């Protein structure tokens, strides 16, 4: 995984976080979202995969 | 760590209950930025009114005000989030340093 | 404070006057006004693209 | 930039994509390592 | 005419508003709240608050005040 | 985005216009019951498969 | 003067920003964070996060993040 | 409405413009405490009453 | 040839909604759900719901439901 810097997070004032939005996707007719972020999901530090 | 109010309890005397306990909203949930006696500091999204509550057992009432937080911005775009590069002007905020005086 | 800065409009020039792309997905406050004897200033909320 | 067709292809799998977004990019005022970058809206999505 | 609270005239000749017939808070000198009106303090098995507000047997320590002066989460018993 | 365990209370966000999406030609807060059924498009929940 | 930041020149004659003037990331070799502002350490009564920004240790670890880098509630203190 | 019990958590919604509404003549978001006493309509909180 | 669902005009004669076919409930007289589905057969890592749905087995009492039917959060254990 890794990190970058967000406009905004959660004590306001720009700042770095391990979580951070890249990009957001909204082209679902049912207006669901897909979201890219910093971290990484279902897998462990080892690399291995975990839902 | 704590704030103190006159309890509803017959005898009229002060209680005190730690601050973690406190909350201040509006549509949805503020953030206390700081808090000096009878003052309470905290950023809030829009709305049309104005909350304040305790979360402590008994003393788990709350107060509501109406007052027309609506959204503002410094500079000429309606800007959401506070852009992270551009131009840097001339605005005023609340020093959260509670020793400023107002 | 930060404040954005709205794309640089694209301006498209011709006889006496200019045209101005503007390109700002948020309410930006575009004013203008003449350096002659009268300012005859205007203002505008200006919204998404328009000329 | 910002009509319609602003970026294009013969197809979505097509690695000679062109477009002219009128992408420019800033300087980095905050220390924070950064590329500001401004455009139009995405002319697909003025037309749409 | 109907009086300031559009609602019934006291012995004293004030009129006072049905909100207050029965707070328990006399509004005239005579008659008001001294006048009968029904209260019943529940069952056995549950509590009651200052005001004389019930509430139900399996809250009366549970961290959401049934009643709204508190009675029935105060520190004094929970 | 916004994990809330530890010392990682940290959250983040960046201005995305998601209105309220549809399909088709009514408007609707909750797919109805039923009515009509029409070929839309929706981010599917097998994780397998690739955007 | 007035110019990247409109705030101050550092001795190297460069536009150097008050913003980032007293932060740990420091700046310009002087006419920068030297002069420090109150960075004063609060009583051992407040726990010290990775900072340096004390916060009461009447707090600390009770799930509710108390310093800007949230050190008040890591299993690391806890 | 929902059963957050999370033994069996669940929810239900259905469409409802459930509009604030206002007796009288001017608009409030509380009863504000003086002023005339206006005939009204509320729902008796006593459940032993019958509509 | 498609028809009323846009769907799968079924062995019987009669056009299905496809959207029900991969749900264990046989919507044509034959076929449909015969034609069946990825039913995986998730290993222990994941617990088995009664809609036989597979979760992560460390979810099996949390207070948050995983499962459509929730059976995740059953008074079986929790
Ligand atoms: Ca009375
Ligand atoms: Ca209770
Ligand atoms: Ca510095
Ligand atoms: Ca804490
Ligand atoms: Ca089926
Ligand atoms: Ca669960």
């Amino acid at each position: 995984p890794y990190l970058g810097f967000c406009p905004y997070c959660r004590h306001s004032a720009p700042c770095f976080s391990p979580i951070k939005i890249e990009n957001v996707w909204d082209e679902s007719d049912d207006g669901s979202i897909r979201i890219q972020v910093s971290a990484q999901f279902g897998y462990d530090q080892a690399g291995t995969a975990d839902v | 760590t704590k704030f103190r109010y006159m309890s509803y309890d017959h005898d009229h005397d002060i209680k005190e209950d730690s601050v973690k306990k406190i909350a201040i909203s509006t549509s949805g949930p503020c953030r206390r930025l700081g808090h000096k006696g009878y003052f309470l500091l905290a950023q809030c999204p829009p709305g049309d009114s104005v909350t304040v509550s305790i979360t402590s057992g008994a003393s788990e009432n709350s107060c509501t005000v109406e007052k027309k937080i609506r959204r503002k911005f410094v500079g000429r775009e309606e800007y959401l989030f506070p852009p992270v590069h551009g131009k840097l002007v001339k605005c005023h905020v609340y020093d959260h340093l509670k020793e400023t005086s107002a | 404070c930060p404040v954005p800065l709205a794309h640089t409009p694209t301006v498209t020039k011709w006889f006496k006057g200019i045209t101005l792309h503007l390109t700002a997905t948020r309410p930006t406050l575009l004013t203008t006004r003449k350096l002659g004897l009268r300012a005859d200033a205007t203002a505008e909320w200006i919204t998404g693209t328009t000329s | 930039p910002g009509a319609f067709g602003d970026i294009q292809a013969s197809s979505l799998d097509a690695t000679d994509i062109v477009a002219r977004t009128d992408i420019r990019l800033l300087k980095p005022s905050v220390k924070n390592i950064h590329v500001p970058y401004t455009q139009a809206v995405s002319g697909y999505e003025m037309w749409k | 005419a109907k009086c300031e609270p559009s609602q019934f005239q006291c012995t004293n000749g004030r009129c006072i508003t049905l909100l207050w017939k029965c707070d328990g808070d006399e509004d005239c000198v005579d008659g008001s709240d001294e006048k009968n009106c029904v209260k019943k303090t529940c069952a056995e098995s549950d509590f009651v608050c200052n005001n004389g507000q019930c509430v139900p047997s399996r809250w009366k320590c549970d961290g959401d005040p049934d009643c709204e002066d508190g009675s029935d989460e105060s520190p004094e018993q929970c």
